[PDB]
RNA sequence: GGUGAAAUUCUUGGAUUUAUUGAAGACUAACUACUGCGAAAGCAUUUGCCAAGGACGUUUUCAUUAAUCAAGAACGAAAGUUAGGGGAUCGAAGAUGAUCAGAUACCGUCGUAGUCUUAACCAUAAACUAUGCCGACUAGGGAUCGGGUGGUGUUUUUUUAAUGACCCACUCGGCACCUUACGAGAAAUCAAAGUCUUUGGGUUCUGGGGGGAGUAUGGUCGCAAGGCUGAAACUUAAAGGAAUUG
């Protein structure tokens, strides 16, 4: 599943979690995909896909809210948006994605 | 004083350059910041207020006119609602049920508000005790605590008097009684524990 | 250490009013003064004050809901079943 | 003491079955000891076959029956239908006929 | 080559139904029952009975329009004991040997995916 | 008597004494 | 002392065109007076007429057809297609015991924007050498077929028009489709549709209506 | 209308019947079987989802980790209880019509609670196979269920296959049935109820003449109804089982 992907990123690959850092990330083109959560408002969700666009980057809108995106990644608090620095033994960065 | 809570919506005025605000009853599930809208051509969302012609039967919604502009007159109090039942495009009627059981039949250009009344479930709770129900009617009306009629003198009451506690005639007082007559069970067409389901066929 | 066997909240009316009156608002009032989740911010700071009002700690929205709980299951299906004829008037 | 293996009727390894209601009478009766019937007849009989194909159009035309399950308490099965006794050892014979 | 009718015999137990009616259904023509030609109140479905109701009932079908009739027997059905009454076979009998027609009859017993409990409980009406 | 009504008379009988035992509690 | 047969109209019913005849039958109204006539007060019926006394012929004995009655013009009211159901005496004659059946229905829309329900029945035959006594399919079978069944009965309908549809139905052209797509899971004698009922039907257009006529 | 037959009841309100159409709640007919699955209660429309499971297969892994179990605990038909919703159907109650010497009933009418669902309780059924679990051995037969192996088997033809369904032989594990009885039993019968005076594989539970009595009492659980634990005094020569003749 996407969730079964995304745990072979997070066991393998390079990735950071928050709005702040995934902007880092953002502007500096590092970014190969960023995960955005439902419930994430719309004018951040606006804001990265802004961002994303300039950096030429993908968006996948993850089909849940902060806290799941949050279990996950493997980590037991909440996050709001992922960024992809480095695609491990995954295949995320080419597949439905 | 108020079941439910009230939800103040600001609109632009289309004439002038204002903020101009409304006072709704707030239908349960609405927010602070949610963006409502209401016009004839408005989407079926909780929130929005429409026309009853332009919804599909099934519809529930909340403090819908009765006559078309008066800004709404029925299902107000927390937690009610009328759903409509169904349509008359020529002579545009719309079919509805009112919270009582009621079936009225309004004209279809008649607003109401998608969703269900805010507050519900309030009268499940015991008042426990006498102030509860005092500082609930502080801010109503001065209609508490009721003296019953037969614990009073005759000057005071159709019910007063008696050497014993009692009412002395059938407390069933016909709809043509006169002012001062009109104690007790008005214009009753029964009496008695209800017992056997109830629900209008 | 448990503190009361059964009466919990409700102890403070002690005595009063009736063992099954205490239990009925025992339920509610456990209802009504409870954190909820937030839809929004996916936080629990969700809080009850004035009956129908739910506003969050954080993020400070507030939600219109039911007396002494956040969604009322009458409003619940409600919801669905103004999602299903909303989709009815565009597929 | 116990008359019968089956003890009414055939149920073994299953528990619970449920019941079904005599057409007779419509006592309730579990469904594997529902003494059962189908009921297959013309809609004609033994002499209106004859003034049928008559009167009528269409040569001959189908002459198409009437079926249906029966289902019969043991006394209303008793009382009636196909029941009568056998003796001690004769009751073991499952044979239709 | 004839003018067609519907029979839509019902033939349960206590009383037989027979009536003609247009093939859309809704004008209906010429009903009489089997409780209209004896008065004994256990006879209304017997086939005495039966017959002199298909007699009468023969009659106004062609006294107005009739040439011919399919039939739609129909027993009480629902939860009730879904077999044909007494008074049924006699009835067609006695209107196909009446002079009409008879085209491709069938049976419209209503019979259900079982449900709304039978009546009479579960010890069923014993006596 | 058959059992089950038996078992129904013992039954009351059962409740009755202990009603009429409490009154003296 | 009325009898209002002095009273009643009368009325030929015509049939659709994809079948042998059109002439139906004969029917009674009332007389056409102002305010309440005759005209838009019923006309709005259906007859049950089987097809094989629509189509001659016996190898459709069975299958009954509903039409409903949609305009009307000098004594002659044109009627269009309502259903499809099954005689009874045929269907409880497909049930019989010692074999496995299989039902499936989808619902369904047309170019001609009228949904409707078509059902579909099937049994089990046993193969012709076969020692046991009964020929159950495996509960996968069954879902298969019914997989299947459906896939199949979902590119019929929404071919263009219910009325093309009428045409579909009379040759069993899909009774032997399932029976090609289900001969590779399980033999599967008796194959029909069974059953169709109409629940919605767009606007009038009393042009596409007497695009069957003349 | 309803019945053995009747009556209470319904009928200018067009009753019953018919026709088109709609609503609500319930149930899953026929297919349904000495057929399947679950620890038992139990479980039968479609489809999607969610975790679960036995049997088989196995030249995979661990290597005694197990058998059975006071206490303790999970589930537990129906009815019943609390709070919502639901309340079509059938319908403890109650009211009636009849029958009867009576008829608080059986039959008929009306119909409250109930029946359905959510949240909590209750923990009982002839909850039955009236028959503990694990292991071994002892006897013949043909059916069927699931898995598997064998095929110059049949049928589907396309061009021969591959498949799918079917046939035949085998082998595990199922639900059962048939015949025997070496054997067992008081018998009815029983491949276990057999391999017991030639009396010992492991282990759990209960019973000790009939009433009294599942009563009294205490404890404990339960909102209630009631559940679990549970005596004695006294009384009594029988009660009981299976079979045989009447
Ligand atoms: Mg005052
Ligand atoms: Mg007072
Ligand atoms: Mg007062
Ligand atoms: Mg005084
Ligand atoms: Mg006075
Ligand atoms: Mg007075
Ligand atoms: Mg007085
Ligand atoms: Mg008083
Ligand atoms: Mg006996
Ligand atoms: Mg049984
Ligand atoms: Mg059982
Ligand atoms: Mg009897
Ligand atoms: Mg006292
Ligand atoms: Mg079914
Ligand atoms: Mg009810
Ligand atoms: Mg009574
Ligand atoms: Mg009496
Ligand atoms: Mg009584
Ligand atoms: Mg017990
Ligand atoms: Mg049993
Ligand atoms: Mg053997
Ligand atoms: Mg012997
Ligand atoms: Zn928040
Ligand atoms: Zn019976």
């Amino acid at each position: 599943s996407i969730n079964q992907k995304l745990a072979l990123v997070i066991k393998s690959g390079k990735y950071t979690l928050g709005y702040k850092s995934t902007v880092k990330s953002l502007r500096q083109g590092k970014s190969k995909l960023i995960i955005i959560a439902a419930n994430t408002p719309v004018l951040r969700k606006s804001e990265l896909e802004y961002y994303a666009m300039l950096s030429k980057t993908k968006v996948y809108y993850f089909q849940g809210g902060n806290n799941e995106l949050g279990t996950a990644v493997g980590k037991l608090f909440r996050v709001g948006v992922v960024s992809i620095l480095e695609a491990g033994d995954s295949d995320i960065l080419t597949t439905l994605a | 004083g108020r079941g439910a809570p009230l939800a103040k919506v600001v609109f632009r005025d289309p004439y002038k350059y204002r903020l101009r605000e409304e006072i709704f009853i707030a239908n349960e599930g609405v927010h602070t910041g949610q963006f409502i809208y209401a016009g004839k051509k408005a989407s079926l969302n909780v929130g929005n207020v429409l026309p009853l012609g332009s919804v599909p039967e099934g519809t529930i919604v909340s403090n819908v006119e009765e006559k078309p502009g008066d800004r709404g007159a029925l299902a107000r109090a927390s937690g009610n609602y009328v759903i409509i039942i169904g349509h008359n495009p020529d002579e545009n009627k719309t079919r509805v049920r009112l919270p009582s059981g009621a079936k009225k039949v309004i004209s279809s250009d008649a607003r109401g508000v998608i969703g269900v009344i805010a507050g519900g479930g309030r009268v499940d709770k015991p008042l426990l005790k006498a102030g509860r129900a005092f500082h609930k009617y502080r801010l109503k009306r001065n209609s508490w605590p009721k003296t019953r009629g037969v614990a009073m003198n005759p000057v005071d009451h159709p019910h007063g008097g008696g050497n014993h506690q009692h009412i002395g005639k059938a407390s069933t007082i016909s709809r043509g009684a006169v002012s001062g007559q009109k104690a007790g069970l008005i214009a009753a067409r029964r009496t008695g524990l209800l017992r056997g389901s109830q629900k209008t066929q | 250490a448990k503190r009361t066997k059964k009466v919990g909240i409700t102890g403070k009316y002690g005595v009063r009013y009736g063992s099954s009156l205490r239990r009925q608002v025992k339920k509610l009032e456990i209802q009504q003064h409870a954190r909820y989740d937030c839809s929004f911010c996916g936080k629990k700071t969700v809080k009850r004050g004035a009956a129908g009002i739910w506003t969050c700690s954080c993020c400070k929205k507030t939600v219109a809901g039911g007396a002494y709980t956040v969604s009322t299951a009458a409003a619940a299906t409600v919801r669905s079943t103004i999602r299903r004829l909303r989709e009815m008037v565009e597929a | 003491p116990k008359k019968r293996a089956s003890n009414g009727r055939n149920k073994k390894g299953r528990g619970h079955v449920k019941p079904v209601r005599c057409v007779n009478c419509s006592k309730s009766i579990p469904k594997d000891k529902a003494i059962k019937r189908m009921a297959i007849r013309n809609i004609v009989e033994a002499a209106a076959v004859r003034d049928l194909s008559e009167a009528s159009v269409y040569p001959e035309y189908a002459l198409p029956k009437t079926y249906n399950k029966l289902h019969y308490c043991v006394s209303c099965a008793i009382h009636a239908r196909i029941v009568r006794v056998r003796s001690r050892e004769d009751r073991k014979n499952r044979a239709p006929p | 080559s004839q003018v067609f009718g519907v029979a839509r015999i019902y033939a349960s137990f206590n009383d037989t139904f027979v009536h003609v009616t247009d093939l859309s259904g809704k004008e209906t023509i010429a009903r009489v029952t089997g409780g209209m030609k004896v008065k004994a109140d256990r006879d209304e479905s017997s086939p005495y009975a039966a017959m002199l109701a298909a007699q009468d009932v023969a009659a106004k079908c062609k006294e107005v329009g009739i040439t011919a009739v399919h039939v739609k027997i129909r027993a009480t059905g629902g939860t009730r004991t879904k077999t044909p009454g007494p008074g049924g076979q006699a009835a067609l009998r006695a209107l196909a040997r009446s002079g009409l027609r008879i085209g491709r009859i069938e049976d419209v017993t209503p019979v259900p995916s079982d449900s709304t409990r039978k009546k009479g409980g579960r010890r069923g009406r014993r006596l | 008597m058959r059992a089950k009504w038996r078992k129904k008379r013992t039954r009351r009988l059962k409740r009755k004494r202990r009603k009429v035992r409490a009154r003296s509690k | 002392v009325v009898d209002p047969f002095t009273r009643k109209e009368w009325f030929d019913i015509k049939a659709p065109s994809t079948f042998e005849n059109r002439n139906v039958g004969k029917t009674l109204v009332n007389k056409s007076t102002g305010l309440k006539s005759a005209s838009d007060a019923l006309k709005g019926r259906v007859v049950e007429v089987c097809l094989a006394d629509l189509q001659g012929s016996e190898d459709h004995s069975f299958r009954k057809i509903k039409l409903r009655v949609d305009e009307v013009q000098g004594k002659n009211l044109l009627t269009n297609f309502h259903g499809m159901d099954f005689t009874t005496d045929k269907l409880r004659s497909m049930v019989r015991k010692w074999q496995t059946l299989i039902e499936a229905n989808v619902t369904v829309k047309t170019s001609d924007d009228y949904v409707l329900r078509i059902f579909a029945i099937a049994f089990t035959r046993k193969q012709a050498n076969q020692v046991k006594r009964h020929s159950y399919a495996q509960s996968s079978h069954i879902r298969a077929i019914r997989k299947v069944i459906s896939e199949i009965l979902t590119k019929e309908v929404q071919g263009s028009t219910l009325a093309q549809l009428t045409s579909k139905l009379i040759p069993e052209v899909i009774n032997k489709e399932i029976e090609n797509a289900t001969k590779d899971i399980f033999p599967l004698q008796n194959i029909h549709v069974r059953k169709v009922k109409l629940l919605k039907q767009p606007k009038f257009d009393v042009g596409a209506l007497m695009a069957l006529h003349g």
